[PDB]
């Protein structure tokens, strides 16, 4: 019979975020109290923590830096500063020089329509090596490289993703795991 | 003379978000608090067969304005419009809600979203089941008049307001003031 | 896309950067049970003759 | 198995099914690393943009570092994802927020010789 | 009172990536071509 | 990934094009109401 003296309401938390402590206890020393030995078997206080989370410092960015000169193939200017506001915001630029040094990447290999550069040996082999069926577009005859259609390795794409060491979530896809 | 009073009220509100199987777990809560193992496995298979794209990271929507007529001007005006949208109906305007309730703005009306096992007009009744620490947390006030662009800085100066920390709860988390660079009409509309 | 914890095959796109087949699920439970019982009995008897 | 873990008491029946499901679709647990700048090799101008990417990675490591994040309550490893710092909880810890290398120093002045140094502290 | 905590880890099948002549993906090689010639840390951090 | 020529939707692109050149909060308010304030970059799809 301990709840006969109802516990008071929980007091205010001791601090805001760092560390919190609150306690509660209306016990009257009447005949019922002294004749039932409630002093020895019943607790007189209950303590527990409150707001056990840390105190995260507010994300504080810095002022913008000087405008960076632009010489890309796309007229965009960079502006970097060190949250909900964008980290780096790019705007249209006034380019002193437009795109240059544009040429064909492939020299002794085949140039896929999507930009990929694969060896000419991989053309007309009954397999989509470019990704957009560019090599197998109009092949009059193809050489069977594999006798039977086999299934791919399951979850093979997970071992091709990039890894961002800083973020703890590795990254999106960087390598292709369907090419053979 | 003998008198006896019996009163027991038990209510459950399951939330199973499996399109068709979502209602099964909600209906099974009648007299069965523990979830069925087979029903849980069926709901897991359903959730595997249907994604739950919620709980993902966000990015500023106005950044997607890349190749449109008057692209950069429209992007800057959408920046300004999103700022005005964010600060026109921010929850700061609404008065604080009782029992740590969270206020929202739907058009021109405030709504005190009540914690579970609570109800009332302003989340005042039904404090029987709190299961929390308690107190009164802090809430950020509405941003004051913006800076007149003396040197480009900002003059938001978000300070405390009518709901101060009283019940021992933590104060409003975040920066007190803000600082940025005035656009100067966004470099006089991009050079 | 290869078959990972799903259907036979799936087709991605250029705008989509990645598809993942890592199934990770979490859970949490907080069950409580209590009982408070009270019993007070009093009796008296006085006889005078 | 995750659902039955509420009253598992060291269950073993569903362990075989869970192992079969893991063999069907596993998750990356252990792994070795290597610089991503070595993957760009078959582009038109490889060496130029490769050196540019190395410089960009140097400047990004100078900008963002794991030391910038606040430490964790119990030996946690803080990681920087965007503008927030999350603590990686080890085995035996839980919660939303659960020695380590400190921040590097500024690059010293370029001496008369090639030798230029940078100092990190394990504080 | 009683408290029991369990953990486990399985070394399921793996694979070793080849050292050289790795075949890049479509989206990566496409994004890798839009990079400017002159150094620009801002646009280079995007692909990072 | 965010930085690319992401193929926008027909209604989204149409409403973005119908926005007036001069600053007008009226159309941008309805656009923000219909389309929201942010778009998803990355993250899992775990249920609740
Ligand atoms: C008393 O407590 C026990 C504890 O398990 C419970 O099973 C029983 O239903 C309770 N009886 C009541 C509240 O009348």
């Amino acid at each position: 019979f301990c709840d006969h003296y109802a516990w008071t309401q929980w007091t205010s938390c001791s601090k805001t975020c760092n560390s919190g402590t609150q306690s509660r206890h209306q016990i009257v020393v009447d005949k019922y109290y002294q004749e039932n030995f409630c002093e020895q078997i019943c607790s007189k206080q209950e303590t527990r923590e409150c707001n056990w989370q840390r105190c995260p410092i507010n994300c504080l960015l810095g002022d913008f830096g000087p405008w960076s000169d632009c010489d890309p193939c796309i007229e965009k200017q960079s502006k970097v500063r060190s949250c909900t506001a964008p980290l780096v915001a790019f705007q249209p630029c006034i380019p002193s020089k437009l795109c240059k040094i544009e040429e064909a990447d492939c020299k002794n290999k085949f140039r896929c329509d999507s930009g990929r550069c694969i060896a000419r040996k991989l053309e007309c082999n009954g397999e989509n090596d470019c990704g957009d069926n560019s090599d197998e577009r109009d092949c009059g005859r193809t050489k069977a490289v594999c006798t039977r259609k086999y299934n791919p390795i399951p979850s093979v794409q997970l071992m091709g993703n990039g890894f961002h060491f800083l973020a703890g979530e590795p990254r999106g896809e960087v390598l292709d795991n369907s090419f053979t | 003379a003998a008198s006896g009073t019996q009163n027991n009220v038990l209510r459950g509100e399951p939330f199973i978000r499996g399109a068709g199987f979502i209602s099964g777990l909600s209906y099974l809560e009648l007299d069965n608090p523990a979830g069925n193992k087979r029903r849980y496995s069926a709901w897991a298979e359903s959730v595997t067969n249907l994604p739950q794209v919620i709980k993902q990271k966000l990015t500023p929507l106005y950044e997607l304005v890349k190749e449109v007529p008057c692209a950069s001007v429209k992007k800057l005006y959408l920046k300004w419009a999103l700022e005005e949208y964010l600060d026109e109906f921010d929850p700061c305007h609404c008065r604080p809600c009782q029992n740590g309730g969270l206020a929202t703005v739907e058009g021109t009306h405030c709504l005190c979203h009540c914690k579970p096992y609570t109800f009332g007009a302003a989340c005042e009744q039904g404090v029987l089941v709190g299961n929390q620490a308690g107190g009164v947390d802090g809430g950020w006030s509405c941003w004051s008049s913006w800076s007149p662009c003396v040197q480009g800085k900002k003059t938001r100066s978000r300070e405390c307001n009518n709901p101060p920390p009283s019940g021992g709860g933590r104060s409003c988390v975040g920066e007190t003031t803000e600082s940025t660079q005035c656009e100067d009409e966004e470099l006089e509309h991009l050079r | 896309v290869f078959s990972g914890d799903g259907k036979d095959f799936y087709r991605l796109s250029g705008n989509v950067l990645s598809y993942t087949f890592q199934v990770k699920i979490n859970n949490d439970f907080n069950y409580e049970f209590y009982n408070s019982t009270w019993s007070y009995v009093k009796h008296t008897s006085t006889e005078h003759t | 198995l995750a659902w039955e873990k509420g009253s598992s008491g060291l269950e073993e029946k569903t362990f075989s099914e869970w192992l079969e499901s893991v063999k069907e679709n596993p998750a990356v647990i252990d792994f070795e690393l290597a610089p991503i700048v070595d993957l760009v090799r078959n582009i038109p101008c490889a060496v130029t943009k490769r050196n540019n990417l190395r410089k960009a990675l140097q400047e990004y490591a100078a900008k963002f570092d794991p030391c910038q994040c606040a430490p964790c309550p119990n030996n946690g490893r803080p990681t920087l994802s965007g503008t927030e710092c999350l603590c990686v909880c080890q085995s035996g810890t839980y919660g939303e927020n659960c020695g380590q290398w400190g921040c590097w120093s500024s690059w010293s002045t370029c001496d008369a010789t090639y030798k230029r140094s940078r100092t990190r502290e394990c504080n | 009172s009683s408290f029991i905590r369990i953990h486990k880890v399985m070394k399921v099948l793996n694979f070793t990536t080849k050292a050289k002549d790795l075949h890049l993906s479509d989206v990566f090689l496409k994004a890798l071509n839009h990079l400017p010639l002159e150094y620009n840390s801002a646009l280079y951090s995007r692909i990072f | 990934n965010n930085p690319e020529f992401l193929q926008l939707a027909e209604p989204f692109w149409k409403e973005l094009s119908h926005l007036p050149s001069l600053y007008d909060y009226s159309a941008y308010r309805r656009l923000i109401d219909q389309y929201g304030t942010h778009y998803l970059q990355s993250g899992s799809l775990g249920g609740e």
